[PDB]
């Protein structure tokens, strides 16, 4: 059905609540995140000429060393358990 | 041979056989000893599961419940699915290989097998090759040699009976036909077949009008 | 239009079946007219 | 997913192996189940015609 | 530098050829069906957009 | 400046400037030689073997 914008305000005002504990758990990365930064300290600014060099550097903190079929596999036994397949 | 297992079988049976034998980009009309042997199988097995029910207590019950879970005659995802389920629930660790039914009173796969040769070298051959020990495994004679592991005939004798007298009979027809002795069951080779993708017909006439100037044909320029 | 070497899903049985249709001597299309 | 199967066909099958185990499990009554394969077996035969 | 028409001097049949070498020594059906894209494009037609 | 035929299959005119006359001015060409093509992917192969 088509609904206007109010009704998604409406929600977060008088919709049903619901425990929100498994979120910190599932959005793991997230929240490592953030508790990462607020963990942090600071130093002086140093004001210098910057060279910068480009590279190929991994974004990921957390990661099991792991590639896209062996994370699906993971994945897949995790989550969907059932439909694994034949793979052990 | 390929009328007598139409005609000698539930329809039921010959379709399930060669939907699974299609599904694996086979040609019926070629392999007929592997359709026989497939047909055969899945007799075996559905005579094997029907006519037994688990009443609510748990005990036999012979005409609800149904004590045997078949997997053959399924493709390859429902088969392993099913598997994976019954693992899951029950708590029975999964083959590496696919096995043939499951028993709900023992909790268990079983394995079952119907061949020409004789009980001893075909039950050694399939332990060796699925390497299980958590599974049983049932394996029968086309003269009625019939045995499983320890000795241990969950299916009760009358049943077995029934089955080694179905198998014989079936053989009995076969060798009325006359093609028992040339049928010596088969095997799964795995067979590889060489792809080919050929340029004929109008694209053919396309390919010879692409070419630079002092070219007739693709084969030429190739 | 009797063409149904695509059913096992691979891309080249898809090829296949082009270079087939495009040998056929004949092609049926369905037409959508409002009237 | 992958398979040659229609979707009718792998549909029943996993309703039939689902209610199975649900019906083992216990977490199900006996009536639910009945009812359940009873759907299962109309679908079947709708499927045919 | 800057290459012009880029898209209008590239002939479908000089990729014919270059994909010919490309596949030397392959097996044919691999030849065929890398070779049939410029084949195609070679014999095209476009359409005149709307009018 | 190409090779003008009719296609037998689809019956419309197609040009052929494969092998055509070497240019002769600045302007755009479409005359790509063959053999030029084939020494140029060859000697590719050659700086990367395999």
């Amino acid at each position: 059905v088509m609904v206007s914008p109010l009704a998604v305000t409406w929600w977060n005002r008088n919709g049903p609540t619901t425990s929100t504990v498994h979120y910190p758990k599932v959005y793991k990365t997230y929240f490592e995140k953030v508790e990462r930064l607020k963990h942090g300290t600071f130093g002086p600014v140093h004001f210098r000429n910057q060279v910068k060099i480009r590279r190929r550097v991994d974004i990921n903190p957390g990661h099991a060393d792991l590639s896209a079929k062996e994370a699906q596999d993971v994945i897949m036994e995790v989550v969907f358990p059932n439909e694994v397949g034949a793979r052990i | 041979m390929e009328d007598f297992v139409r005609q000698c079988f539930n329809p039921m049976i010959v379709e399930l056989a060669e939907k699974a034998m299609k599904e694996y980009g086979e040609d019926p009309k070629i392999e007929t000893n592997k359709f026989a042997s497939i047909c055969t199988h899945l007799e075996v097995c559905f005579m094997y599961s029907d006519f037994h029910f688990i009443d609510e207590r748990g005990e036999s019950t012979i005409i609800l419940k149904h004590r045997f879970e078949i997997i053959e005659g399924r493709d390859r995802t429902m088969a392993w699915t099913v598997v994976n389920s019954i693992c899951n629930t029950t708590g029975v660790e999964k083959p590496k290989f696919l096995p043939d039914l499951y028993d709900y009173k023992e909790n268990r796969f079983i394995e079952i097998g119907v061949t020409r040769r004789e009980v001893h070298i075909y039950y050694l051959e399939k332990a060796n090759k699925i390497k299980s020990e958590k599974t049983h495994i049932h394996i029968f004679s086309f003269t009625g040699e019939e045995m499983a592991t320890k000795a241990d005939y969950t299916l009760d004798e009358e049943s077995r009976a029934r089955i080694k007298t179905r198998l014989f009979t079936i053989r009995q027809e076969m060798a009325s036909r006359g093609l028992w002795d040339s049928f010596r069951q088969s095997e799964r080779g795995e067979e590889t077949i060489e792809e080919r993708f050929e340029i004929t017909g109008t694209m053919r006439r396309l390919a010879d009008q692409s070419l630079p100037p002092n070219f007739s044909s693709l084969e030429n320029f190739r | 239009n009797g063409l149904t070497a695509n059913e096992s899903g691979r891309l080249i049985d898809f090829l296949k079946d082009v270079m087939d249709s495009m040998d056929k001597e004949e092609m049926e299309i369905t037409t959508h007219f409002q009237r | 997913p992958v398979g040659i199967s229609s979707m009718v066909e792998a549909m029943v099958s996993r309703a039939r192996i689902d209610a199975r185990i649900d019906f083992e499990s216990g977490r199900i009554k006996k009536e639910e189940f009945a009812e359940i394969m009873k759907i299962c077996s109309t679908i079947e035969e709708l499927r045919r015609q | 530098g800057d290459n012009t028409k880029w898209n209008e001097n590239q002939n479908p049949r000089m990729f014919l050829a270059m994909i010919t070498y490309i596949t030397r020594n392959q097996p044919e059906w691999f030849r065929n069906v890398l070779s049939i894209a410029p084949i195609m494009f070679s014999n095209k037609m476009a359409r005149l957009g709307k009018g | 400046k190409g090779k003008w035929t009719t296609n037998t299959e689809t019956g419309a005119p197609q040009l052929n400037p494969i092998d055509g006359p070497l240019p002769e001015d600045n302007e755009p060409s479409g005359y790509a030689q063959t053999d030029c093509v084939l020494e140029a992917m060859a000697f590719l192969e050659e700086s990367h073997p395999g």
